[PDB]
């Protein structure tokens, strides 16, 4: 309940199970976009070298 | 203090990100998050605007070796002359 | 309480907020004072004009110099991605049984 | 005395009394027989395990599945299917008890002769019937009208009845189902790295597709939601404790239902199936089976296919009749149901094959009685 | 300047030169297309095989008929078809020779009106005619006077006329002909177990249709006949080099012609087609219709029609008169035939259609020209 | 610019340019690294043996093989195959040379993935394609139609395919070939009293396999010939000077490509494979597979499977269609002959991966632009 009013989502309406998938894939997507950058980055390198 | 809807218009036409808007009303609780960003002492980040609307806008409208042969007969020599 | 309590996620949630107010300005979906918890899947949606960096990558490129404790973030939400999949009604049909 | 039930299905027998709400004995009809070099001399050495001890027991045994595409293909095993289901499951004497079959349209007719030659000399009832499970399924609803679509796990079939008469060009027959389904779904998990060769793992496949999968309402929304984050994607365990996490095979897997050319059939879906079965019948009782149309069978236990079936439906039918699809929590076992129904009637008890109908006939009075 | 006959019929489409006796170029109406992934690059892949191609190829394509029950459903097939007979098997300029056609009584006047159109501003030829196909096939019949029987692929249709005139209310037209005949083929063929679901299967039915298929003389007696004994049984091979062998199958299929209710239709049989269309003519003109029965058409090639049609009439009909059928051997291409006569005749040179008239007419002069 | 062809199998890589007759650099893929101490310092100890080097030094070294049934387990390992086989076998630059790479079928997709990942971004092309093995070996047979059993080292897959048009669904992988013929021939040689347990070794009984081994042409006879008298029975030489003498294991060895349940497989042999792939396609392609059995790869070489393949297809297919195996000279190296016409093919220009298309859309074309 604390949640659902923090999220500011309908308190009859939230399920706990999809917030913390969106959070699973949230988290997943941030540390695929970091690995993406760190191999732009990379290869961005190489190939000014 | 609404420090978040402070935000000056972009010159150039902008990629539009798709969401459920909230209404403002339900934004507006007790126990909202958004109501803990509201108060003016939390931790704000300026963004970098200047390459948000560089990047994410909508674009706008000698012989040195001469051979007589091909190359394919030419590299299959090559492989055949330097195992010698 | 791990999200109930977190620093730096209402800190990402004003930053997208303030990056989106500044992005969809002269449409219906601007000027809000809050969005639904599915806007951080559509991130990368929004690509750059050589379609290689999306708005999630250029975020945490940014954050990478300016505020790096953004980076402390998926400390606050591995809890949340440990309990993800957990169904509650089983578990507690299972207890009460 | 009281009647017996036994649907005995493509994927699973589930056998009953007459008169009771719930099938007792429901079990899958496989027969598993070892394959590797038994060592250990003594202790009951089967040869053949038939049921949930072939379940429990699938790491050392080949698994054959007897019906295929509601055709029996092998009848020593559905012999030994009919032996577990009577003397072991339910422990009952079928030469003092009627048992009431079921059976998909469009069958081959040597398939019932057999069953009929069989079930009056290996296992010699007092009297019996095969049924349509579409009528049993519509008489499980509690209705008189509707078009019902049955999909178990060989067979998919709609048949329409209005008022109780069934009109027999528009029944159509599709050989998609379940099993289809499971292996559709073994070729598109070797995209992830999860090989499933053996038989034994086909039970594993297809709990992942009764535990995880779902029917989409829009194919392309969640192909570019599937695309887009890994949000609806789920995790399941494999009995040697590794844990497998799947994504848009959720809702790929019965999309085979709507769109038959994954798996290279040439035939259109199920709801183009039910639209033209409604179509070849009269124009004056479309009305009623736009309005009644019945689910059944454990391929519609999918928890998004009845919206989907409804938005297919009323994309294709005119907007000025009413959609409305029946889906009961218990149609899964509501071709059991139904003839729980069908058997305790005072009006079906002149309708039996008796013995002596069976001998002075030979096996073909089952053509001639039976619809 | 030589005349084109073209028999753009259900079944196959019959084109060739006028004058002459027998049609040049017979070929299946068919539109095929590829359904599996090509890999294999160049060689000239085409993406719609018509005609003799795409009954060669049969096994990677899907096949459209483009004519379902005597009206033209997809106008693009049609254009590819028509252009197919012009350059590919004939190999002549439209432009410079006139092209006769053939149409089924009772059709909507849409049909007629994209024929007027299509044949004026695609295929564009100094003249035309549409004609009636029984009058055609009377023309080849070599007599003023006689009933005419058409059953080709999808209209089996009744035409009466009397000393050049044809009365129009007594015509009678039923929807029931050889591809519903070969439906209902595919359909009683899963009784022996021989699946066949495909559109290129429907081809290998046709095929059995024509080779083996055949009309009983007498129904009843032929179910006896082939319930005792296995004498009328006949084998077939397939393409793969499988066997079948069909029994009473061969007699059912042509059957729907004198039962329409095996489809289900409410409608009586061509015999009774025949009665009630001599009978709403004049009381004189009777016994003309009773002694020349002609009939033509592909689905009149079974051995055995005449006679059954000859019983069922004798049988109908009081026993005074004088029944009699007039089959010739050539009647699959006697509309080609009786084109060619038509087209020949030097009296039917004013009653052409030519670009002029449809230019100041617009398409609506075949309403007023034809009948 | 000329272009490369580089199949990449299990077991060896073959690789050479476009045009070409045969491929230049044939080379075991191995990654050989030292496990002893080694004492000696100077004149250039190398830590990581590739290729034939590690063949001829296999004595003091733990070969790798960096492939295990097509999917590439290790990729640093296979990182060094490929910059060995680029910038030492063939001495070329891959900045300036288009390069066709080999997959076979059911691959993962995070393989495919990576695979492009690696070959853009490590070793960066102008273009780059990953073509399928049996589409190359009907290249290379000449012929557009026909079934293709391929059998490399690692994987055992049948295609087929009619005018170009692959059947999906009828295509069939099986993780049996070489190397598991390799390592059963290390099991079996055990009973001799011949002892191999190194992976050194495992390139002995692999000469052994390549050198003495055939495919016999009815088992239980030869098992009875071998066991009678000894006259199947030959001699080989080992680099230690011992002279081994084989007898049965000439025979059985490769006959778990016909019977896998001999290393505890569930699934068929490649006889059944090959049928069952051909009965899963549309029935009028299929008597055109029947008499083009294309086979290819390494393990078909044996001089004895021609004609026990055209036994046991001729036992399986119907006695009244001719079989005809398809079994070239030269079908060891027709993955990369086939590669090499296609390479060469001016059709083929437009169907290549370019650099730029893959900085557009990411390492995900290769799902959407290969098959
Ligand atoms: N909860 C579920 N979710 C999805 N699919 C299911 C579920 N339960 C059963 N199924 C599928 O439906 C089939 C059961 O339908 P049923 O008509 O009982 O089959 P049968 O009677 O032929 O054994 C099974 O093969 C299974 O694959
Ligand atoms: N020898 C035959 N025996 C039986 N049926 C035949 C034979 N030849 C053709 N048919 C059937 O008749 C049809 C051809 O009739 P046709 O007069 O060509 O019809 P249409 O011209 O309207 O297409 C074919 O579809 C075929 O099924
Ligand atoms: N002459 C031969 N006789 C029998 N087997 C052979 C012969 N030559 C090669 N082989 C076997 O076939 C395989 C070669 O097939 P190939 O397609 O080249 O494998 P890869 O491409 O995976 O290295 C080798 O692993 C070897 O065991
Ligand atoms: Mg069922
Ligand atoms: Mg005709
Ligand atoms: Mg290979």
């Amino acid at each position: 309940r604390e949640l659902a009013d923090y999220l500011c989502e309908d308190a009859q309406q939230l399920s706990l199970e999809d917030t913390f998938s969106t959070m699973k894939a949230f988290r997943d997507l941030f540390l695929r976009a970091l690995k993406e950058n760190k191999d732009r980055k990379e290869q961005a390198a190489k190939a000014e070298r | 203090v609404p420090s978040h809807r402070r935000v000056n218009p972009p010159t150039l036409r902008m990629k539009k990100l798709n969401w459920q808007k909230l209404p403002s009303n339900v934004a507006r609780e007790h126990n909202s998050m958004w109501a803990s960003l509201s108060s003016p002492d939390a931790e704000a980040v300026e963004p970098d605007f200047s390459s948000i609307e560089r990047l994410f806008s909508f674009p706008a409208a000698e012989p040195k070796e001469i051979t007589f042969l091909d190359a394919k007969k030419s590299l299959n020599l090559n492989i055949f002359l330097k195992q010698f | 309480e791990s999200l109930l309590t977190s620093r730096q996620l209402p800190i990402f949630c004003q930053l997208i907020l303030r990056i989106g107010n500044f992005l969809n300005y002269g449409s219906h979906t601007g000027d809000a004072d809050g969005f639904k918890i599915s806007t951080l899947l559509k991130l990368t949606e929004t690509k750059s004009q050589q379609n290689r960096v999306t708005l999630l990558h250029h975020v945490l490129e940014e954050a990478e110099k300016s505020h790096p404790d953004l980076l402390q973030l998926p400390r606050d939400l591995e809890q949340p991605s440990q309990a993800a999949g957990i169904n509650l009604e089983i578990i507690r049909s299972e207890a009460s049984s | 005395t009281t009647a017996l039930v036994c649907d005995n299905g493509s994927g699973l027998v589930k056998a009953g009394f007459a008169g009771d709400d719930a099938p007792r004995a429901v079990f899958p009809s496989i027969v598993g027989r070892p394959r590797h070099q038994g060592v250990m001399v003594g202790m009951g050495q089967k040869d053949s395990y038939v049921g949930d001890e072939a379940q429990s027991k699938r790491g050392i045994l080949t698994l054959k599945y007897p019906i295929e595409h509601g055709i029996i293909t092998n009848w020593d095993d559905m012999e030994k299917i009919w032996h577990h289901t009577f003397y072991n499951e339910l422990r009952v004497a079928p030469e003092e008890h009627p048992t009431l079959l079921t059976e998909a349209p469009l069958n081959p007719k040597a398939n019932r002769e057999k069953m009929t030659q069989i079930m009056f000399e290996t296992f010699n009832v007092p009297a019996m019937y095969v049924a349509i499970q579409a009528v049993l399924s519509l008489y499980a609803s509690g209705r008189t009208t509707g078009i019902v679509l049955d999909s178990g796990d060989g067979v998919t079939h709609n048949v329409p009845i209005y008022e109780g008469y069934a009109l027999p060009h528009a029944i159509m027959r599709l050989d998609l189902a379940g099993r289809d389904l499971t292996d559709y779904l073994m070729k598109i998990l070797t995209e992830r790295g999860y090989s499933f060769v053996t038989t034994a793992e086909r039970e594993i496949v297809r709990d992942i597709k009764e535990k995880l999968c779902y029917v989409a309402l829009d194919f392309e929304n969640e192909m570019a939601t599937a695309a887009s984050s890994s949000s609806l994607e789920k995790s399941y365990e494999l009995p040697d404790g590794q844990v497998i996490t799947i994504g848009n095979e959720r809702f790929r897997c019965p999309e085979t239902l709507f769109q038959p050319s994954f798996i290279g059939m040439e035939s259109a879906g199920i709801h183009e199936t039910t639209y033209n079965s409604i179509m070849k019948c009269d124009i004056d009782i479309r009305k009623d089976l736009y309005a009644n149309n019945v689910m059944s069978g454990g391929t519609t236990m999918y928890p998004g296919i009845a919206d989907r079936m409804q938005k297919e439906i009323t994309a294709l039918a005119p907007s000025t009749m009413k959609i409305k699809i029946i889906a009961p929590p218990e149609r899964k076992y509501s071709v059991w149901i139904g003839g729980s129904i069908l058997a305790s009637l005072s009006t079906f008890q002149q309708m039996w094959i008796t013995k002596q109908e069976y001998d002075e006939a030979g096996p073909s009075i089952v053509h001639r009685k039976c619809f």
